[PDB]
């Protein structure tokens, strides 16, 4: 995260770290959506142009964390993967369309002050909150510019779709939205390398619960003026999420 | 740069 | 179900330091 701040303890208890087994290292962010299901970006697991293809056994999930490097005895929990599911129409070839994947855990994690699932939006929350100008929050342990001691947080406003489109040569779809300040705005900030797969969340003013509206997906550079971060639109792919969780329990 | 995890996991 | 309600914040009626920035944008 660029131009963010130190998270408070327990401020993001759904945050998941995707950690490489050997050599042991941060791979990506992700989020806890029930006691056995973790949400992330498809490209964190599968991206052939970088010869990236991970399997279950290459990985572990670390939940409850705050420090990037430290092993947080008595606080974090570490989980093994039972099965990775990637969207059947994830477009890694052209633009990362439908950049989303689920990870099912071998065993349920135990909830605690530091571990708790975020909500997934219904159509009415989505319609009410996904508006240009509304701010969401992104969290993660990636670079501070183009690595932090602890989880970083930044609040960023959703950007009008014509401005998203005009900021890039990539073909933008309805399965994405972009977020960030304009140059004209003073304030800045952005996701960066290692933040991918983490959550974009909003707090509903209707029921005071946190909803995950986006997944950190891509950007050109980090925190460049006139460019914006792109997020997978979670509500738009929920049928597939639901589907996957239904059948695979 | 990563404190190594218990062997267990 | 219990989702989206943080033990150290909503469940205690405590607010984090910048969540009001989000609220104030929901215009
Ligand atoms: C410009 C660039 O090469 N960077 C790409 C953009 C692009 C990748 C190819 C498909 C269409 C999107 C990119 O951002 N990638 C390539 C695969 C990993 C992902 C990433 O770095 N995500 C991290 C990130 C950085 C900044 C803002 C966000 Cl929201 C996320
Ligand atoms: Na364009
Ligand atoms: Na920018």
């Amino acid at each position: 995260i660029v131009e963010g701040s130190d998270a408070e303890i327990g401020m993001s208890p759904w945050q998941v770290m995707l950690f490489r087994k050997s050599p042991q290292e941060l791979l990506c962010g992700a989020s806890l959506i029930s006691d056995r299901w973790v949400l992330t970006a498809a490209h964190c697991l599968l991206y052939p142009p970088w010869d990236k293809n991970f399997t279950e056994n290459d990985l572990l999930v670390r939940i409850g964390k705050h420090s990037r490097t430290r092993y947080e005895r008595n606080i974090e929990k570490i989980s093994m993967l039972e099965k990775i599911y990637i969207h059947p129409r994830y477009n890694w070839r052209e633009n990362l369309d439908r950049d989303i994947a689920l990870m099912k855990l071998k065993k349920p994690v135990a909830f605690s002050d530091y571990i708790h699932p975020v909500c997934l939006p219904d159509r009415e929350t989505a319609a009410s909150l996904l508006q240009a100008g509304y701010k969401g929050r992104v969290t993660g342990w990636g670079n501070l510019k183009e690595q932090p001691s602890v989880l970083q947080v930044v609040n960023l406003p959703i950007v009008e779709r014509p401005v998203c489109k005009d900021s890039t040569r990539i073909r933008i779809t309805d399965n994405m939205f972009c977020a960030g300040y304009k140059p004209d705005e003073g304030k800045r900030g952005d996701a960066c390398e290692g933040d991918s797969g983490g959550p974009f969340v909003m707090k509903s003013p209707f029921n005071n619960r946190w909803y995950q509206m986006g997944i950190v997906s891509w950007g050109e550079g980090c925190d460049r003026d006139g460019k914006y971060g792109f997020y997978t639109h979670v509500f738009r792919l929920k049928k597939w999420i639901q589907k996957v969780i239904d059948q695979f329990g | 740069d990563f404190e190594e995890i218990p062997e267990e996991y | 179900a219990d989702c989206g309600l943080r033990p150290l914040f909503e469940k205690k009626s405590l607010e984090d330091k910048t969540e009001r920035e989000l609220l104030e944008s929901y215009i």
